């Protein structure tokens, strides 16, 4: 009666499923699309499913460790972001802050009538996640080993230089899965990494 | 002014239980940024007293070089008076924050001009910069205190109103959250009490219908 | 282990006679063949809801919040089948387990339990979204008689005295883990850093255990030693300088 | 970083290693699982074969007439005292008439002398217990709505599953940690 698990009916149903796709009614106006919450919604198939992913996929189970958590330590941050205001804050917290924003409107963002958004294959699903993750490893690597050295950077001096990685970065949910073909698209998101490996070695 | 208004059900009791939650949690962060507005508030009360003695000092020790050239040049104030058109310290302002609120604060700029480069080519000149190396390391300080008294009067006013806003909470939304709590439980205690007595009357007509058969 | 597996689509009456079996036959074992058991029940809610059900199915009328007049004297028959005996060499140690519906502490299923048991354990949330196993807070935790099951010749000697060490450096830590959102890096000094580092490592070596690693209880004290070395003996206020002298120099 | 590459390699291996160490363990662990349940059964045979050994040595007696008359005299009276009707109706096999019949008959002053009531216990001569039991009765009720099942079948597994600590006891030994009883 208005997104509660208070009612007899929400509630004994969350004792017997395993999978909770949680969708709440503020974070619907965004024009998102899903209303996916990510806080409530849980999935208790992950133990069930370590096997399927370790042998056919090999690599994604600590790929979706990681982003489960680069969306939760932006709640925690973000409460404090709206009443203070991105004045004296660490450095490595604006990493998580600017690409774990590039999640929330590239990788857990749709749009159900478009002619790449009405089916995501898995394959290019774990794709366009091995790229985002990388890009989060390389830029907390690059923070934290030249924290003390010489010539200490900030992001905002990655983000204007690295403003054409940043355009691929997110034009990988653009790419049509449709149209193209099926390895037209591993090899993309495989000559981008080399334009993420290489491009952190333009600035150090 | 005394409830907010809804009415006493199960789910109205979970929202006003998370209202109360999610104020308790304004509160947590307004209660303590405060203090440390505060804690920035008491160093600047930690610095101001302390550079207000160096202040005694810089005036006495340049105002001993003040005879250093009155001993020696006699009177000369109708030069500085009378020859001066642009000065030399410039004054840029520059913004430097604490904790959500800005401060501006004063900063050194050294501008690139002196009307006073040919005073003293009479009798002496190396007495004049003797005190005017003692009155510049004066500005030197001074732009220090009067950037000091900048910032105490900007942290003067964001904690005074922080606090009323501490206490607009603690007094007048946060009671009126639980006061609204104390009648759903009561007036929901009434809800199941006569409906205790209308699910136990249809069993005594359940009970007068067997023992007709 | 013997296992007793009452399932959901089970009947309801048969869950209430399903923690009576477990603690009969956990009678048989402790009081009669001077065993230790543990008696773990899992989910005592859904026994609420299995008891609630067969209350209104006996023809009864419903109490507070709709579970039965008699809850308190119900679940204290399960409870209280615990405990050591005179005379015997056997035991009962009882770890129920609770569902909170939204979180409620004041539903009748909390209250009750914790009006007849001796403490609680609080699985957190918070920590299972930043993905921590097993996500247990501490700060609200509470064993009762932990103060008689410890100490030497029971665990160790400074197991009083490691434990609310780390508890007073836990919540520090979480005032410091709030505070330096607030003021930022900059502005915290040389003791909030030590705060927030131990904050790092102790939910990730004390907390964070991995669902197969039996970390045994003298390893759970050098765990929390070579955590309350990141602190000078200078810092250590809740523990006594006798035992300082003794296990922190390693 | 010579000292790097190995260990990212070492941790590909000494990952896949604690993997099949586990591995190993299942193998040993579901083996010694059904171990003790192959065992379980092996003590649950002897007991539902001692039982078959029970049930032909039941009928043994049945064969006999002077210590079967005598049994059957308790298991009529033993049915008469559970119904308590005024009117109640017995059935047997078809050859075990006579014995059923001359045990009526010696009951029902019996009963009377007992109960202070008065009965129309009469023999169902026209649908029988199957051959194939092993002896007994069944005492019905006037309308036959309450029965009582006093065969000796019946009577046999009502006997052995409330001696079944005495049998236990006594076959595969005491308890060797058992201290107590009470």
């Amino acid at each position: 009666p208005g997104g509660d698990f208070s009612d007899p009916v929400t509630s004994a149903t969350l004792g017997i499923v395993q999978v909770f796709w949680g969708l709440d009614k503020k974070l619907a106006q965004r024009k998102h699309f899903p209303s996916v919450n990510w806080l409530i919604s849980y999935s208790k198939y992950m133990r069930a499913l370590d096997e399927y992913y370790d042998k056919h996929f090999t690599e994604f189970v600590p790929l979706r460790t990681k982003a489960k958590e680069i969306l939760q330590e932006e709640e925690d941050l973000a409460e404090i972001v709206q009443l203070v205001g991105k004045a004296s804050l660490a450095e490595t917290d604006k990493i998580t802050l600017e690409v774990a924003k590039l999640i929330k409107d590239d990788f857990l963002q749709q749009n159900g009538y478009t002619p790449y958004d009405r089916f995501c294959p898995f394959y290019k699903t774990v794709g366009m996640l091995s790229n985002m993750i990388a890009f989060y490893d390389m830029a907390r690597r690059a923070v934290e080993t030249t924290a003390q050295s010489d010539n200490k950077i900030t992001w905002s001096i990655i983000r204007e230089h690295m403003g054409e990685i940043l355009y691929k970065l997110s034009s990988m949910k653009f790419k049509d899965p449709v149209k193209d073909g099926e390895a037209k698209i591993k090899a993309d998101y495989a000559q981008l990494l080399e334009d993420m490996q290489n491009a952190f070695r333009s600035l150090e | 002014k005394d409830r907010i208004e809804i009415f006493p059900s199960r789910m109205a009791q979970t929202i006003m239980k998370a209202r109360l939650k999610g104020a308790q949690t304004g509160r947590n962060l307004l209660k303590k940024k405060s203090d440390a507005l505060t804690l920035r508030f008491r160093q600047i009360l930690k610095k101001i007293i302390e550079t207000k003695m160096l202040m005694g000092e810089v005036m006495r020790e340049a105002a001993f070089s003040l005879a250093e050239a009155k001993f020696t040049a006699g009177d000369f104030s109708t030069t500085v008076i009378q020859n001066v058109n642009k000065a030399q310290v410039k004054i840029r302002a520059k913004k430097d924050n604490v904790a959500g609120v800005t401060l501006p604060v004063f900063e050194h700029y050294h501008e690139g001009t002196d009307s006073y480069e040919l005073t003293g080519l009479a009798r002496g000149g190396e007495q004049l910069a003797k005190l005017k190396r003692n009155y510049a390391k004066a500005v030197e300080l001074l732009v220090e205190l009067a950037s000091l008294q900048t910032s105490f009067v900007t942290l003067d006013e964001a904690i005074k109103i922080t606090n009323r806003r501490v206490n607009a909470i603690e007094h007048v939304i946060i009671p009126r959250i639980e006061r609204t709590l104390a009648y759903i439980i009561t007036e929901l205690d009434e809800r199941e009490r006569e409906e205790f007595y209308r699910l136990k009357k249809i069993q005594e007509k359940k009970k007068i219908l067997k023992e007709k058969s | 282990v013997c296992l007793f597996l009452n399932l959901a689509n089970d009947p309801t009456i048969e869950r209430i006679i399903t923690p009576r079996l477990a603690l009969t036959t956990a009678e048989f074992l402790a009081y009669q063949c001077e065993k230790h058991v543990l008696v773990i029940l899992t989910d005592m809610s859904s026994y609420a809801e299995a008891l609630r059900e067969v209350s209104a199915a006996r023809e009864e009328v419903p109490g507070r919040r709709g579970f039965p007049g008699y809850m308190y004297t119900d679940l204290a028959t399960i409870y209280e089948r615990a405990g050591r005996v005179e005379g015997r060499n056997g035991s009962i140690t009882q770890i129920p387990i609770l569902t909170m519906p939204n979180d409620d502490i004041t539903h009748p299923i909390p209250d009750l339990t914790g009006y007849i048991t001796e403490g609680q354990i609080y699985v957190d949330r918070q920590l299972h979204n930043r993905q921590i196993y097993p996500p247990i807070n501490v700060l609200p935790s509470l064993s009762r008689l932990m103060k008689s099951a410890i100490g030497e010749g029971m665990t160790r000697k400074d197991h009083a005295d490691v434990s609310n060490q780390l508890y007073a450096c836990y919540a520090i830590g979480k005032d410091v883990q709030a505070m330096k959102a607030v003021v930022g890096e900059e502005a915290l000094t040389s003791d909030d850093l030590l705060y927030l580092e131990f904050l790092q490592k102790f939910e990730r070596n004390f907390i964070a255990q991995g669902p197969y690693e039996n970390r045994t209880v003298y390893e759970t004290l050098d765990i929390g030693w070579q955590l309350l070395r990141i602190f000078p003996k200078e810092m250590l206020k809740r523990i006594p300088q006798s035992t300082l002298s003794e296990f922190y120099p390693r | 970083l010579v000292q790097t590459q190995r260990l990212k390699i070492m941790e590909y291996y000494e990952k896949k290693e604690k993997q099949i160490e586990q591995q190993k363990k299942i193998q040993m662990s579901n083996l010694m699982n059904q171990a003790r349940l192959k065992v379980l059964r092996a003590r649950d045979d002897l007991i539902t074969d001692l039982l078959n050994e029970a049930k032909q040595r039941l009928s043994k007696v049945v064969k006999d007439t002077t210590r079967y008359q005598v049994l059957l005299d308790g298991l009529v009276l033993q049915g008469l005292y559970q119904l308590l009707e005024p009117r109640m109706i017995v059935r047997c096999r078809k050859q075990d008439f006579p014995l059923v019949k001359a045990a009526v008959q010696k009951a029902i002053p019996v009963y009377k002398v007992a109960t202070k009531r008065d009965v129309d216990v009469q023999i169902d001569q026209e649908a029988y217990l199957p051959e194939e039991i092993a002896g007994g009765v069944e005492i019905y009720n006037g309308d036959r709505k309450i029965k009582v099942s006093n065969t000796l079948e019946s009577r046999l597994d009502l006997i052995a599953q409330q001696m079944m600590p005495e049998v236990r006891g006594a076959l595969f030994g005491a308890n060797a940690n058992r201290k107590f009883l009470d």
